[PDB]
């Protein structure tokens, strides 16, 4: 018989506790457990009063402006003070970057925002868990509607004595297109951020750090980012573009305007279908079915 | 004596290769008979030791 007993029976007796020292390390004295609980609060946009502010403040411009470090590079230091929630030592780092020139009606304004770390959690959170940047561009893309659509919400209030069947019809569109943002909002702020935040919360309490973060992120599925589903993301763009034209039309024109929802009205009728066809091939999908169809077809 | 380095002190000792494992990042110390159920256990319980050392 050869029973390697001698060598292991000294050995994993100090595997196990030199491992659950070396963890206990971080939680205990370099608050692993605090920065994600603090990235989640900057990039993942989960506290208020700090995206609204952030986005509420680049959106009030729109080229040559805009892009040097002078004021956008300070824009974030206006925000955080609005925050009411960091200004601690994980608070900075937080370097508003660019990686795009552009040039010059569209829902695409190109922009990083990336965390900073030092060397001794440098090792765990990989440089390409870049992942974030990626689900990030969406995240602050969508709130360009809820602002921009607050503004023609806001722009027809002035305008009230006007009251006839040209303007009644008219207001109904907006409260027929702002509904189909706040519940494709509202699936976002379940998935991304409570559910999949309820693993990796629960799921923690050295190697399997990397696996359980790289996990975790993986955030991009649930999000609607991964090439398998992309043709369900194409079509939100459709639907997103012609709420931006909505607001170009702030009743000179109405009849302009009249088409634009009546083709609003196709293209969200066409999601319905593609997503249906897309059960029978993913669990994640099937809550948004339930979410886009309520008493109705 | 050599695998009792990565497991009491850390530091790793070389002469001529015998070892089945030589020498930001900071993780490129190249790894690739005994129950493989602990080798590549070694090769990770000592570069925690020599990553503490640096902290």
């Amino acid at each position: 018989v050869l029973m390697k007993r001698s060598i292991t029976a000294p050995l994993a007796a100090h595997i196990s506790l030199v491992n659950k020292a070396a963890v206990d390390y971080f939680f205990v004295e370099l608050h692993l457990e605090a920065h994600y609980e603090a990235l989640r609060h900057f990039l993942l946009m989960e506290d208020g009063e700090f995206a609204q502010s952030l986005s509420d403040l680049l959106f009030e411009k729109l080229p040559g402006e805009l892009l040097n470090p002078l004021v956008l590079n300070s824009v974030l230091s206006k925000a955080l003070q609005c925050s009411l929630h960091g200004d601690t030592p994980h608070a900075s780092n937080l370097s508003l970057a660019l990686k795009y020139l552009p040039e010059v009606p569209d829902v695409l304004s190109c922009l990083e925002l990336r965390y900073k770390v030092d060397w001794p959690l440098n090792i765990v959170i990989t440089e390409g868990c870049s992942k974030y940047s990626g689900v990030f561009s969406f995240l602050l893309q969508l709130k360009l509607m809820m602002w921009a659509l607050k503004d023609v919400c806001f722009h027809l209030k002035r305008t009230a004595m006007a009251g006839s069947v040209q303007f009644r019809q008219l207001q109904l569109f907006k409260h027929e297109m702002q509904h189909f943002v706040k519940v494709i909002q509202g699936y976002i702020a379940n998935q991304i951020l409570h559910v999949t935040w309820c693993e990796f919360r629960a799921r923690l309490a050295l190697e399997e750090i990397q696996r359980a973060h790289a996990e975790y992120l993986h955030a991009v599925f649930r999000g609607l980012l991964t090439e398998k589903a992309a043709p369900v993301m194409n079509v939100i763009h459709s639907i997103f573009s012609l709420v931006l034209k909505f607001r170009s039309q702030l009743h000179p024109n109405f009849a302009l305007m009249q088409q634009s929802y009546n083709t609003f009205k196709y293209y969200s009728h066409f999601l319905f279908k593609v997503v249906t066809k897309l059960v029978n091939r993913q669990p994640h999908l099937e809550d948004f079915l339930l979410r886009i169809n309520f008493n109705n077809y | 004596r050599f695998i009792h380095d990565w497991v009491y002190s850390g530091v790793f000792r070389d002469a001529y290769g015998e070892f089945m494992i030589q020498v930001k990042l900071y993780w490129t110390h190249g790894y690739v008979v005994f129950l493989k159920h602990i080798a590549h256990d070694i090769y990770v319980c000592g570069k925690t030791i020599n990553l503490l050392k640096l902290c």
